[PDB]
């Protein structure tokens, strides 16, 4: 009876997808970059004024040497988040490939573009991040895992787009 | 062995089944790839199989091709088993799937991806059948599946060497032209052909500054043919029964034209064609605006209009006829009108309005493209079109359905850098300002029209500041009205519009000189009241705009003998509250830093006492409330520390900091340095504490020496990270510069702590910081430092030899002149001691005397220079240090230097002799 939505996390290594998912799952934040092999499936539960939304996040590996059968995971997905570190402009430059591979396997799904770790130093990609989403109708959010700047916004937007009720809000 | 079982298990969410399924798949395919590839192709071709399984089969075949196809891949795995008999089969399977119109889009996409992966190595020379089948299907059957396949092929794998020297370019261009020229081809086929044209243009544009006539002629001919064909297509017409497809057709046509115009040399795109396509694009705006009167339809209308306006922006350098200009305005008014969904969103949530108007919104409507269009216009066209938009505004004062869009176009025109001048604008601008005043004065006006009036008036005044003789009274009246209409209404959107208008007034007018001190004070009070009312519901980067407006307000803070204390207290209350709410927003943080700096530029030791009691108790409460969590990382804690450090750093130059601030800050700063562990928290707290020590009065700090020393010992003890320990330098510098007499009994503890942390730490930057600290210690008192280092032992071994080894190794690693100078002066001071107990230690990096290696390294530095610690800044170049060192040496302090020079290479001795 409880609705469930499959979420695939994509983005290069070092963009803090695992820290973001772990923060949502437990509230702890782990400081040491450990590589991810394959994918980890984590059930996230968000309470709302209109019942429960329960995403099943697929934390896909961001390293090509570890991305074994990575495209095999996007099948029958219902939403996706493209993560990139604003500290590494190459990751933003590689974001279009992530969007291409996402829309190939599951087209027209709601996809959120998330610039992780705005807190580190100063933005190295500045406002260029607006250029990609403005055409493909993604929504860009500055988020972080060291500080909870916007950590709930991507899931809130995905819940609004999937449940069809823009007035839904997390509590 | 059952491929279906593997492809079912691999999709399972549970870790165990997925990993074992993938391991079995890889082991099977490494054992015999020919069977696995054939099975995957079969289950991809079996229409009876579930779509998820077919798509997983194709996406797994894509990966297996990357590993076992053939050498030349950067990840090709040895001992493949894919004989040509399997490749020929699966190529046929893929080129059957990728163009079977009955197949679902996902399977076609997977097949095209696999074909692209194969073509990354096998194309074109190994697989001409691919190109033969694509060209056959496109030219004879107009199969848009094959056109999409070719378009994706050009995206990933085709390169300019294949495009120009190979047959790809000419053949593709001929096929595309043949498809476009024939009227029989369906509109969707034309769209696919134009997408192929766009890909070919991108191929021609990626390389530039060509140097081969074989390419230039081909490019020029293809450009001429493509422009002729696009003109013919734009001259073609449709029955308007498939308007969404016509909108996509026009959208891709103008995308091609904007690409040609913006990314190719002007030579190939004649100005006559510019003038023709200008008229064509204007007629297409008219057509799209008529079509719009008929939700996905509106979206495609806006998408097509964006590209048409982009083309007009590129052409904009051309002259626009008055009737063409009027058509452009009449179309942009219909196109720039706010959708009912956006009107509802702005009415219900002013935060989206603030995000959009501040330019931080994650969107790009037709309105932004119109802004770009009017911004790019040249001065004559801008001056003509301003009259048109002003006349349309004047005639449409009662037409509230469109007036908002007219005000937006007027704003966009006034954003243009060029100064609008013309024959009779003076009459026009008077009518315009009277209309805006009537809009402000009127009642029952829709809130969005009023909000557009409020933001347009500052642009009107700014653009025509050189033409209005009554600019001061008009600015005063309009500002007063904008503030009154925000105070006297409950629509927070209007309040946000008013504060944005206020920051636009601040960016052009010196309000503090035109309004007068009393009017300026009253406007500051009104704006802070508005900000206070708005802050109760701020979100989504509304706080950043509030902070910017507050910065502009405090930038007009009156002189100290006249400033109102209550206004300043409210200003600080706002800059604190708005930044404490949503503290993680980096923009809010930096703007609050700038606001505090602006609020503390006008301080003195008299009023600084009043500033202490206002500011400090707010920070002390947060420091106390963070004590329970052991001062762990938190955005609010870092924020209050970054405010404390700014308040300290903005010291009154008249003299030392008052004892009051020291008595306030010492206890919580000591506690956070003694208990915290987060790197950022320790760094900020050390930055504050060191400055407090450096600028505290000597007689006030003397009783607290033991506490300071204990804090330093903890801050460099092992239970804190080395990166946080990096900041130890400034604290020791402040201690020595402050306690210049009391440090004598306890200096041994400092040396012990520095040397122990130096020998423990691995981190390079931490090693450098401890080396700087030890350098400062040695330069202050070389005798005590050497006595302690030689006498004290760690792990039953004297510290001296280990620290010499690490010091010389790090100096050999150290870079940057600033750090080199400190080591230069330290080693020279050690040399000038002339005590045998140092120089008799043997060191190697051949074993040589310690002083000998010191002078050898100094020589090596002099050879290098021949061509940020700042703890010993003297602002003197390394060259004069070197020459004074060698001249003191040549003054024969110790005779060993001559023996070493004769031992050293003749070239080095010659370099020394030529340097001095
Ligand atoms: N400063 C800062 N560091 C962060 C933030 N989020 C994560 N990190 C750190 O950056 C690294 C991110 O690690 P992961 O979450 O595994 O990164 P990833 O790209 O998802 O890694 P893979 O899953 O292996 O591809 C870790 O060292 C985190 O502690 C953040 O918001 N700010
Ligand atoms: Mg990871």
């Amino acid at each position: 009876e409880v609705p469930t939505f499959k979420l695939v996390l994509v983005g290069d290594g070092g963009t803090g997808k695992t820290t973001f998912v772990k923060r949502h799952l437990t509230g702890e934040f782990e400081k040491k970059y450990i590589a991810t092999i394959g994918v980890e499936v984590h059930p996230l539960s968000f309470y709302t004024n209109f019942g429960e939304i329960k995403f099943d996040v697929w934390d896909t590996a961001g390293l090509e040497k570890f991305g074994g059968l990575r495209d095999g995971y996007y099948i029958n997905a219902q939403c996706a988040i493209i993560m990139f570190d604003v500290t590494s402009r190459i990751t933003y430059k590689n974001v279009p490939n992530w969007h291409r591979d996402l829309v190939r396997v599951c087209e027209n799904i709601p996809i959120v573009l998330c610039g992780n770790k705005v807190d580190v130093k100063e933005r190295k990609v500045k406002a260029k991040t607006i250029t990609f989403h403005r055409k493909k109708n993604l929504q860009y959010y500055d988020i972080s895992a060291k500080s909870n700047y916007n950590f709930e916004k991507p899931f809130l937007w995905l819940a609004r787009k999937l449940a069809g009720n823009p007035q839904l809000e997390f509590v | 062995m059952d491929i279906n079982e593997l492809i079912i298990g691999a999709q399972s969410a549970d870790k165990h089944t997925r990993e074992v399924a993938e391991t079995q798949l890889l082991q099977w395919c490494d054992s015999d790839a020919s069977q696995v590839f054939k099975a995957l192709a079969n289950v991809a071709l079996q229409h009876e199989a579930s779509l998820e399984s077919r798509q997983f089969a194709l996406l797994s075949l894509r990966k297996l091709i990357t590993m076992y196809w053939s050498p030349g891949f950067e990840s090709y795995r040895s001992t493949s088993n894919v004989e040509i008999d399997v490749k020929d089969f699966i190529r046929e399977v893929l080129l059957k799937l990728c163009l079977n119109d009955n197949e679902n889009t996902k399977i076609k996409n997977g097949a095209s991806y696999c074909i692209v992966q194969i073509s990354a190595v096998d194309f074109p020379d190994q697989w001409p059948q691919l190109l033969t089948v694509i060209y056959d299907a496109i030219s004879h059957q107009h199969s848009l599946n094959a056109m999409s396949l070719l378009n994706e092929i050009y995206d990933d794998v085709v390169s300019e060497e294949m495009f120009f020297e190979g047959g790809i370019g000419l053949a593709t261009m001929e096929i595309v032209f043949k498809v476009l020229n024939t009227e029989t081809s369906t509109l969707i086929a034309k769209i696919a052909a134009l997408k192929l044209l766009k890909a070919c243009l991108l191929q021609m544009s990626s390389h530039n500054e060509y140097d081969e006539a074989s390419r230039k002629s081909f490019v020029s001919q293809c450009l001429a043919t493509s422009l002729q064909i696009l003109g013919q297509l734009l001259t073609l017409n449709f029955g308007n029964v498939d308007v969404i497809s016509q909108l996509k057709f026009k959208s891709i046509i103008y995308e091609n034209l904007v690409f040609i115009k913006n990314d190719f040399s002007r030579k190939h795109f004649s100005s006559e064609l510019q003038k023709q396509f200008k008229i064509m694009a204007i007629q297409d705006l008219e057509n799209v605006t008529h079509i719009n009167a008929n939700e996905p339809l509106l979206e495609t209308v806006h998408d097509c209009s964006i590209y048409i306006v982009e083309f007009l922006t590129s052409v904009c350098t051309l002259q626009f006829s008055v009737e063409e200009m009027n058509k452009i305005i009449t179309s942009l008014t219909i196109l720039c009108q706010l959708s009912s969904e956006t009107r509802e969103i702005w009415t219900s949530d002013f935060n989206t309005f603030v995000s959009k108007e501040t330019g931080l919104a994650a969107s790009y409507n037709v309105r932004d493209q119109a802004n770009e269009f009017f911004t790019s216009l040249p001065n004559p066209q801008l001056s003509l079109i301003f009259k048109v938009v002003s006349n349309d505004i004047e005639h449409s004062t009662c037409n509230y359905s469109t007036l908002e869009s007219l005000l937006y176009l007027l704003q966009c025109i006034l954003l243009n850098d060029d100064e609008i001048t013309g024959e009779n604008i003076d009459q026009s601008l008077q009518i315009l300002i009277k209309t805006l005043e009537n809009i402000l004065v009127s009642q029952e006006i829709p809130e969005l029209i009023l909000a557009r009036a409020i933001l347009t008036i500052p642009r009107v005044l700014d653009k025509f500041i050189d033409a209005l003789p009554d600019i001061k009274p008009l600015t005063s009246a309009f500002l007063a009205k904008s503030l009154n209409l925000a105070l006297k209404s409950d629509k927070e959107l209007i309040k946000s519009a008013t504060l944005i208008a206020f920051t636009y007034y601040c960016y052009f007018a010196e309000l503090d000189s035109v309004l007068g001190p009393e009017v300026c004070s009253e406007t500051q009070e009104k704006v802070i009241r508005i900000i206070n009312q708005v802050s109760s519901d701020a979100e989504e980067d509304t706080n950043g705009a509030l902070m910017e407006v507050l910065s502009q307000v405090i930038s007009y803070n009156p002189k100290e003998p006249h400033s109102r204390k209550e206004i300043l207290q409210a200003e600080f209350h706002l800059v604190f509250t708005i930044s404490s709410e949503d503290p993680a927003n980096v923009q809010v943080v930096v703007q609050s830093q700038e606001c505090l700096e602006k609020l503390l530029d006008n301080i003195n030791m008299d009023n600084y006492k009043n500033y202490i009691e206002l500011c400090l108790p707010s920070f002390i409460n947060v420091l106390d409330s963070n004590n329970a969590n052991n001062y762990r990382y938190s955005p609010l804690l870092s924020l209050v520390l970054e405010f404390i450090t700014v308040f300290l750093k903005k010291k009154p130059n008249d003299g030392f900091l008052p004892d009051e601030i020291n008595q306030y800050l010492f206890e919580p700063l000591a506690k956070v340095l003694a208990f915290s562990t987060e790197d950022e928290t320790l760094q900020l707290a050390t930055e504050a504490f060191s400055y407090l020590i450096f600028n505290t009065d000597t007689r006030a700090m003397e009783p607290r020496l033991m506490d300071i020393m204990k804090v330093l010992e903890r801050l460099l003890s092992l239970e804190v990270s080395d990166s946080a320990a990096m900041n130890v330098g400034p604290l020791v510098v402040a201690i020595f510069t402050r306690f210049s007499k009391e440090i004598q009994p306890l200096i041994g503890r400092i040396l012990e702590a520095v040397v122990v942390r130096l020998i423990k730490t691995q981190n390079i930057s931490t090693e450098q910081n401890l080396l700087s600290v030890l350098c400062f210690l040695t330069c202050n008192d070389p005798k005590q430092t050497v006595d302690f280092l030689s006498s004290f032992q760690i792990d039953n071994t004297d510290a001296l030899t280990l620290v010499m080894r690490k010091w010389i190794e790090a100096f050999e690693v150290i870079r940057g002149e600033k750090r080199i100078k400190e080591n230069i002066v330290a080693l020279s001071n050690l040399f000038f001691l002339n005590d045998k107990r140092l120089q008799k230690v043997v060191v190697n990096g051949v074993q040589v005397p310690l002083y000998t290696k010191i002078i050898k390294l100094f020589v090596s530095e002099l050879s290098f220079q021949s061509k940020i610690t700042g703890l010993m800044d003297v602002k003197e170049s390394v060259v004069q240090l070197l020459v004074r060192f060698f001249k003191e040496v040549a003054s024969k302090d110790v005779s060993g230097f001559h023996c070493i020079y004769e031992t050293l290479s003749d070239s080095e001795r010659k370099v020394l002799s030529e340097a001095l």
